[PDB]
């Protein structure tokens, strides 16, 4: 076929 | 107080024996690992204290030591592979899913957390998290009869985390795992937050990030048309993932396609294929470069929806990148389409951008543009039209890149290159 292949943190601390 | 102790301080505190000397030293700690810059995370590993923080976790009479413990393995578990690897290493995860029947929202909740950065690590363990049972309570957390009594602190957690089990490849998520995932991953979906619906379009985006068979799964649930619509949000950070998930889907079958068509994508792209965030437009023509190489009646619907004018406007004018998926649109157009279909692409005026192109120093564009060019003249020859073709080429300057690239370095180029000219220009 013509098909073709090709911002969330993955961990997060917490602040504060 | 608990305001900047030493690490020593933490730890004499540690040893004690006293548990509430143990507690006072635990948020101490935590503070520390909770400060704007540069939590000291290394040291606090470094000082042994990971297996004391992971023990504090079982201290169900200590509600407060669970949470600062919590909190701050929560913290450690945040930072680089072998951070979080370190609290794995400590017994951390079955700990962590014990907690999720907190009867302290706040303790479940920074379980829930936790759970979500060590999962975030990678796929080893993502199944390791999976493999010690955190799918289960983690579901019965949101099994309620409306999503909107929880607090949304709190809901956000969950779906974060959730989408963190549904990430990353080599290998994608257990089978069973997803599928026990999926109907409360809907319904976060459909729930009126931006944030659970940012992270939910992330999770639906990854789950669709694969083999057909994954794609499926998730279609058959029926959440397209939701994500069409989640489509035309005017938060960037839904826009996004939607956007991701959907183009996802048309990199699959001809009839996942067809879902994405059937559900009204196509009337928000001539606003994704003019969206002033650069990403979105790439995103968006990489999408369309999918549906026109599908089948001739979905080259149709992108034909009547107008969007082949959008097409050449992103071809004429676009960074750089996006103007490479537009090439390829084309090219996906110009080979699977009907003569009328490409008659129809030229009078839109495709030509004269699509030669402007030639002068890209990138190997690929080019070999894709020839491509493009060869397969119109093939329609021409249908109409005997390659004359007028040949014209028009000649007057916007194409035909002396083309007579150019005849001496090009690559193989392709040059040869494709030359046989346009003898065949068509001599």
């Amino acid at each position: 076929s013509r098909k073709r292949a090709r911002e969330q943190p993955s961990k997060r601390r917490r602040v504060e | 107080g608990t305001v900047n102790w030493s690490v020593e301080d933490i730890v004499k505190g540690i040893n004690s024996n006293n548990l509430e000397s143990q507690l006072q030293a635990t948020q101490a700690a935590r503070k520390l690992l909770s400060r704007e810059k540069q939590p000291p995370i290394d040291n606090i590993i470094r000082a042994g204290l990971i297996p004391k923080f992971v023990s504090f976790l079982g201290k169900t009479d200590c509600s407060p030591i669970q949470f600062e413990s919590a909190w701050a393995l929560t913290n450690i578990a945040s930072g680089t592979s072998e951070q979080t690897k370190a609290v794995v290493d400590g017994g951390a995860i079955p700990a962590f899913i014990s907690l999720l029947a907190s009867p302290h929202a706040h303790i479940s909740e920074q379980a829930v957390w936790a759970l979500g950065n060590i999962a975030g690590d990678g796929s080893a363990f993502r199944d390791l998290v999976i493999k010690h049972g955190a799918i289960d309570p983690l579901l019965a957390l949101l099994a309620v009869p409306d999503l909107s009594t929880l607090a949304c602190g709190y809901l956000r957690n969950l779906t974060w985390t959730l989408s963190n089990l549904c990430r990353n490849k080599n290998p994608a998520p257990p089978l069973d795992a997803v599928e026990q995932i999926l109907p409360t991953l809907v319904r976060l979906l459909h729930h009126n937050d931006p944030e659970v619906l940012a992270d939910s379009c992330w999770a639906i985006s990854y789950l669709t990030d694969g083999p057909n068979e994954r794609i499926e799964m998730v279609v058959k649930k029926g959440v397209v048309p939701q994500l069409v619509k989640l489509l035309g949000a005017t938060e960037l950070p839904i826009v996004t993932p939607a956007l991701r998930a959907i183009g996802n889907i048309v990199t699959g079958t001809d009839e996942q396609t067809q879902k994405v068509i059937d559900a009204g994508a196509l009337a928000v792209f001539p606003s994704l294929l003019t969206n002033p965030k650069t990403n979105i437009q790439k995103e968006a023509t990489w999408t369309m470069s999918n549906i026109t190489a599908g089948r001739q009646d979905q080259i149709q619907q992108v034909v009547n929806h107008g969007l082949v004018p959008f097409l050449v406007g992103v071809l004429s004018k676009a960074d750089f990148k996006t103007q490479k998926e537009a090439a390829w649109a084309i090219t996906n157009y110009t080979s699977g389409g009907t003569v009328e279909q490409i008659v129809y692409l030229v009078h839109c005026g495709i030509i004269e951008p699509l030669m402007n192109l030639l002068s890209a120093k990138d190997t690929k564009i080019i070999q894709v543009i020839l491509d493009a060019i060869s397969n119109i003249f093939q329609a021409a020859e249908k109409l005997g039209e390659t004359e007028k073709l040949s014209i028009m080429i000649e007057e916007c300057g194409g035909l002396d890149k083309i007579e150019a690239l005849q001496r090009h370095e690559n193989e392709s180029v040059y040869k494709a290159s030359l046989n346009l000219i003898e065949k068509y220009f001599s």
